[PDB]
């Protein structure tokens, strides 16, 4: 039951997050320190989406 | 003449102490009001959420230092006057030993308070009388390294 | 914290909206005001559920504070908005105001030039800057006197109303005037010259902009010693008010003992009075404080 | 006959502790049996007398 | 009208004159209706010699029987079968 | 610059438009919530406009 | 720099402004904390009192705001170009105020521990108390006024 | 060497990069072995709390993960010529960031202990242990961040 809400709410931060990376805003990627490679992380963070989607379906079918 | 290469080392011990001794005198005060409230709370579990505030209003001191520490940090320089850096250590030793004496006085008095309030429930607006008072000791302390770091920099040549 | 007697003006009632903000001003965040605001949000809707069902040790406190939190979180919207870090992250909704040189050298210092400014909330050009903190600090330091003196204002205030509603008339003339025009005097007097010194144009008008805390203190020290005024007849404006925050410690020590037996009463209330009055100023800085921490 | 105790025992608790509350305010009172047996006095809001 | 507070309303010391038989049904529609205050009237007579000691003594005892009814319930499979509706109708005892 | 006193304008005009058109009943609650988040809420922004507006410092980035 | 200005001067006025709000906070916590260890251990029988013996807390807030006064007066002589003199007189000003804070707020705090018990026993002796706890007050009343004559005669004639 | 890279530069990086983990792991120490004392005498009576009073003791191993990491960075910022002002501010960072884990740890073993006994017969008590266990957490995760701030503002602008 607690990896409902938390994954509730994962699916969200990792989608936008997901689009904010994918999108190449300044605010996360750009600068030197970034890790830059926008397609890549933003690859890696829909199969975080999608996994904690996966988890979503698995946790909500007990209800 | 007047930038000795070891001028920031003022500045960084007055910034690394501004965070040591506000650190111990929070751990002190939460230590001293945990073991009060977990002592207490055994025999009346359900006061826990208000006789918390010791342990809340404590680590306030170690809030205190760490701003005391971001906002001397944000003024140290490879160039900074010897004089800047013995103004940055005076605001950390200040604000640090400030918080200590704070984190004393809150420690046992919110002891004391929790040990008070086990009994009846009418000592809990006392012990947060008390307890203010000495909380504004680190407030004083903040007070006191915020002027004189805002003066750090005023004429500096 | 104690029980308000009669038909006066309590403070139970500004209770409901200072609480909220004044807890947003120490936490703006979008990202932990939603979550917290979600938690009030599903503790409403299922109140019906929760009223016939005892919350626990996990949830009785929040049970009794079910709605103070909603409210709570609003406020916190408001405050992240303002404040525009999200989980310290800022959002870009806005245009910033401020553009970076067409050609910046990778590594090199950079400098931003003021080519307009950001409707809501501090620009997000602030976000991931050396000074940007420095900035956050002397803007939250300014917001949180603000906000901690029209407090103390709204408060003195309903002191004022109070007395009023009983006859008390030599309560009024003994207490409310000389604290109030010392209070004013002083820290009204320095929130004036912080709002008119944001809203002149320092680096387009020339002038040095002055030390916001000696223009506070060399009142205190040596009036007319001024670095550089904010306005014409500024040393004029210091000694005279300065000498009525003065006049007003006799004043608020001998009107309101007078038939005095309650001498002793009224001296410690006037001590307590004013070194309370600059110690809840004082620590109005600490929203500041919790801001950045 | 536990089914059937369940099924109002909580209206009888609920009761019985209203009516020791009230003989607690009875008591509270002034009363005297060598006359008018109950007399008292109370607080109450002006606007809902 | 409206009688909002915002410290308080002006509220009256009211006395009590009321007759024997009526007197406890009186009590228990103003416990219902719940509106005033008493004040002290007799605490100088301490609880051992109270008027209503044998009552409430026997509402003791009841207390304790049901008490005892509910250590049943709770040993065995039911539990507050009335509690949905019971707990209503003392709720809606208000304003009726 | 006066766009922050014509904000405070149009807010102080609403707050004492609802200040009247408030609920008849549950006056005191209503009002005071309202015309203090309303007043309260333009305090921050005008605090945050106006440190917006004429800065004293420039931001330095030594990245992207 | 120059021999009667050296760039170590600010070093005791620093030292002075941090001498003299951490002692006094030292006094004032010392004394609140000996003060509210009474005062919760006495009126948890007796809550009635509890808003009147907080007054050796009060005090020794006052000491906190001698300190303050003293201190925020000392850093605002301050300077990188600040005469030898300045930085010294500074430093003695400071660790004056701030010791005498602290003997203040030690002679408030174990009185005032004394003291609530013993009007938590006996009200009359609360008027003892308070004249107690103002004798003690006098200690930093004493400080300050050393603090503020030495500030005084720290700027004037400088070169 | 030069004047703003002296050859003992490196003693105060080495020296802030060990105190660091020192002082962190001395604090994480400290409260482990409180806290176990505590766990062992609390969960002999109730094994089947094992599982859940050992918080305390992976606190304090976050403890030590702050110190860790704070070494980690300071560590690799380390260098020949460094300029002295960057050794100042790494011994500024990991004596602030150990001396406050050091503290935390002191805080939280003193707590765990006292909250597991507690725990032992009432156990509605976890919630506000956890609680008390954040607030001291806290303090360690301030020593965090000024360490943190110091390591990456020392290497910036550096001679």
């Amino acid at each position: 039951w607690c990896c409902t809400v938390l994954s509730a709410f994962g699916v969200v931060i990792l989608s936008v997050i997901a689009h904010l990376f994918n999108t190449n805003h300044e605010s996360f990627v750009g600068s030197i320190n970034d890790p830059e490679d926008g397609p890549a992380v933003a690859h890696t963070v829909y199969l975080a989406a999608l996994v904690y989607l996966v988890f979503f379906v698995f946790c909500g079918f007990q209800v | 003449e007047l930038c000795p290469v070891y001028a920031p080392f003022f500045g960084a011990i007055g910034c690394a102490s501004a965070i040591i001794f506000t650190s111990l005198g929070a751990a002190y005060g939460t230590a001293k009001s945990g073991v009060g409230i977990c002592a207490t709370c055994v025999l009346r579990p359900d006061l826990l959420f208000k006789n918390i505030v010791p342990v809340i209003m404590a680590g306030i001191i170690a809030i205190y230092g760490l701003v005391v520490s971001v906002l001397v940090c944000y003024s140290l320089g490879q160039k900074q006057a010897l004089y800047t850096g013995f103004i940055q250590l005076g605001a950390g030793l200040s604000v640090g030993l400030s918080g200590l004496a704070a984190g004393f006085a809150i420690g046992i008095v919110g002891d004391a308070g929790v040990r008070g309030s086990s009994q009846q429930p009418r000592l809990f607006v006392g012990m947060i009388l008390i307890l203010i008072f000495a909380e504004v000791l680190g407030l004083y302390g903040l007070i006191v390294a915020l002027l004189l770091n805002s003066r750090a920099t005023q004429d500096v040549v | 914290y104690g029980i308000a007697q009669y038909r006066e003006i309590n403070a139970g009632l500004p209770t409901i909206v200072t609480f909220p903000f004044m807890f947003a001003i120490m936490f703006g965040d979008m990202g932990h005001g939603f979550l917290m605001t979600l938690a009030a949000l599903s503790l409403v809707l299922n109140e019906k559920k929760i009223n016939k069902m005892k919350r626990g040790e996990i949830f009785d406190m929040a049970f009794t504070g079910r709605y103070i939190i909603l409210l709570m979180g609003v406020f916190s919207m408001y405050t992240g908005f303002l404040y525009n870090d999200i989980f310290s992250k800022t959002m870009t909704i806005f245009k910033s105001g401020w553009k970076w040189p067409d050609h910046w050298k990778k590594g090199e210092s950079i400098t931003a030039t003021s080519v307009g400014t950001y409707p809501i909330g501090l620009d997000w050009a602030w976000h991931g800057t050396e000074n940007a903190l420095l900035f956050s600090n002397s803007y939250k330091m300014k917001l949180s006197i603000l906000m901690g003196f029209i407090h103390m204002t709204y408060s003195y205030f309903f002191s004022l109303a109070n007395h009023l509603y009983f006859n008390s008339m030599i309560d009024i003339i003994g207490n409310f005037i000389p604290g109030l025009l010392f209070m004013q005097g002083i820290f009204g007097y320095l929130s004036v010259c912080i709002v008119y010194k944001w809203a002149v144009d320092w680096v387009k008008d020339g002038k040095p902009a002055p030390g916001l805390l000696n223009m506070l203190i060399n009142m205190f020290l040596s009036p007319g010693t001024i670095d550089d005024e904010l306005y014409p007849h500024q040393a004029k404006v210091q000694v005279f008010l300065l000498l009525m925050a003065l006049v007003c410690i006799p004043w608020l020590l001998l009107v309101k003992p007078l038939h005095g037996d309650i001498m002793i009463h009224q001296v410690i209330h006037t001590i307590e009075f004013c070194l309370n009055c600059v110690s809840h100023t004082a620590s109005y800085l600490r929203l500041w404080a919790l801001s950045l921490a | 006959e536990l089914y059937a105790i369940a099924k109002e025992l909580d209206s009888w608790f609920q009761d019985v502790t209203r009516e020791k509350a009230i003989f607690e305010i009875l008591n509270k009172s002034n009363y005297d049996t060598n006359r008018k047996i109950l007399i008292a006095e109370g607080w109450i809001p002006r606007d809902e007398l | 009208k409206e009688e909002a507070i915002f410290r308080s309303a002006e509220m009256a010391l009211v006395q009590f004159y009321i007759p024997q038989e009526i007197s406890r049904d009186s009590a228990y529609t103003l416990g219902q209706l719940g509106l005033v205050q008493f004040r002290d009237l007799n605490s100088k007579v301490r609880a051992f010699q109270r008027t209503f000691v044998n009552e409430i003594r026997r509402l003791d005892n009841v207390e304790r029987q049901y008490r005892y009814f509910y250590s049943l319930l709770k040993k065995h499979d039911i539990k507050l079968y009335e509690g949905d509706t019971d707990k209503y109708l003392d709720g809606s005892g208000e304003l009726y | 610059f006066y766009t922050v006193v014509g904000v405070f304008i149009v807010v102080s005009a609403m707050s004492v438009l609802f200040w009247i058109m408030a609920p008849k009943n549950n006056q005191a609650v209503w009002r005071s919530t309202v015309i203090l988040t309303l007043a309260m809420m333009f305090l921050m922004w005008a605090i945050t406009f106006l440190c917006q507006l004429h800065p004293l410092v420039a931001p330095r980035r030594s990245d992207l």
